[PDB]
DNA sequence: GAGCGTTCAGCGTTCGTTTATCTCCCCCTGGTATAATGGGAGCTGTCACGGATGCA
């Protein structure tokens, strides 16, 4: 019903994961398991 | 109230001497399938292989329920039990079915043989001999009778050869001449048959007949199947042959 | 009912269910407090659940309560 | 022809069949009305090596 996402693509060596996204380790287990947010999207455009 | 059954013959079962409409040839073939296992539960799958084999109709399984529920009918009730999605006959006294008396004397027979009670053990065999009403399930369709026929019908022809032996050994010579050229008729291929008539020749004195009965089996065995008969009917000719007196002794 | 191979994170959200079921099913008309009439849908939807998720062979919700049953007594 | 001799015949005559009806327990679901409102709990010590990852 809900994606979920890899356990080996992330958590685990920094050559596999591999920063493809500039997020530190300690930023995706925030994220992917509910404990803080990312915006996804910004409307910069509409801002200004 | 006794209920007994018959599958020596055609199918028939009595209560108090009283004759059971046991019903259709299929009732025969089921009621037949359920009385051999002595009590144990035929599963539905080995019923319905046991009336149709390998080509069963596609709604066999209802069939199969119409005659269980028509034996409890013509059954008393609690005889024919429903258990684990098939059926068992139960609660029948012992020797009720005349396949475990002839059993049953025949296993006696053994002990008195054993014993040396060869005039008893005669007489058992006798007595076992004679719940034989014709041909074993007679009239009743189906692959699994067929296999009890053949099996069964043989072990009849096992019990006959051995009385023949025992009232050879007591000298009724005479007698069993007489019986066994009906059964080697109706039997032609049975070589223990026709060796217990020599022998029964001999002892009757008819060794010139004795020697015939080898001449067309010889021939007999040749046309049909190329073949010789066994070492022992061989070495038997042979001791007629060499007039060896050790046979003429019981 | 920790402890009986199912998780206890697992009977929580289970239970849960159960919580969302009683609040359609209350009012005030009846004199009560909400902690009473909850507690009963509470334990119903985790003991079905336990009986419906624990066991690798799944054994009916009837056949269950015969067994503890019998195993009590 | 007498008297009975074999063998189709189609016809009944219900018994043969499989196929159609119809009555029943496991199995699943829903519901209880005093008040009850944030876990137990099991660990721990090998050894070297390296590279990521944190932080003065």
């Amino acid at each position: 019903a809900a994606p979920v996402t890899h356990i080996w693509y992330f958590k685990g060596v920094p050559s596999r994961l591999g920063y493809l996204l500039d997020l530190a380790p300690k930023d995706l287990e925030k994220v992917i398991y509910f404990a803080a947010y990312m915006i996804t999207f910004v409307d910069e455009e509409r801002r200004t | 109230g006794a209920l007994r059954f018959g599958v020596l013959g055609p199918v028939r079962a009595w209560r108090d001497g009283e004759t059971l409409a046991t019903g259709s040839p299929q009732q025969r073939a089921l009621l037949a399938a359920l009385l051999l296992r002595e009590g144990r539960t035929a599963t539905a799958g080995e019923l319905i292989d046991a009336l149709w084999g390998e080509e069963p109709p596609s709604q066999a399984l209802a069939a199969v329920r119409t005659y269980a529920s028509r034996l409890r009918k013509v059954l008393d009730p609690g005889v024919l039990v429903s258990e684990s999605g098939g059926y068992a006959v139960r609660g029948l006294a012992e020797g009720a079915l005349d396949l475990a008396r002839a059993q049953d004397l025949a296993s006696a027979a053994e002990k008195a043989r054993s014993a040396g009670d060869l005039c008893h053990a005669r007489d058992l065999l006798r007595r076992a001999l004679d719940l034989w009403d014709g041909e074993v399930l007679a009239g009743v369709p189906g692959p699994y009778a067929q296999t009890q026929r053949v099996r069964l019908g043989e072990w009849r022809l096992q019990l006959l050869e051995t009385r023949l032996d025992m009232d050879l050994d007591q000298g009724c010579h005479a007698e069993a001449v007489s019986e066994l050229t009906a059964l080697t008729a109706a039997h032609p291929l049975r070589e223990r048959l026709r060796e217990l008539l020599m022998l029964a020749l001999y002892r009757s004195g008819r060794q010139a007949e004795a020697l015939a009965v080898y001449a067309d089996t010889r021939r007999l065995l040749a046309d049909e199947l190329g073949v010789d008969p066994r070492p022992g009917l061989q070495e038997l000719q042979q001791r007629i042959l060499q007039a060896d007196p050790a046979l003429a002794e019981l | 009912y920790t402890g009986r191979g199912m998780l206890f994170l697992d009977l929580i959200q289970e239970g849960n269910l159960g919580l969302i079921r009683a609040v359609e099913k209350f009012d005030y008309t009846k004199g009560y407090k909400f902690s009473t009439y909850a507690t009963w849908w509470i334990r119903q939807a985790i003991t079905r659940a336990m009986a419906d998720q624990a066991r690798t062979i799944r054994i009916p919700v009837h056949m269950v309560e015969v067994i503890n049953k019998l195993a009590r007594v």
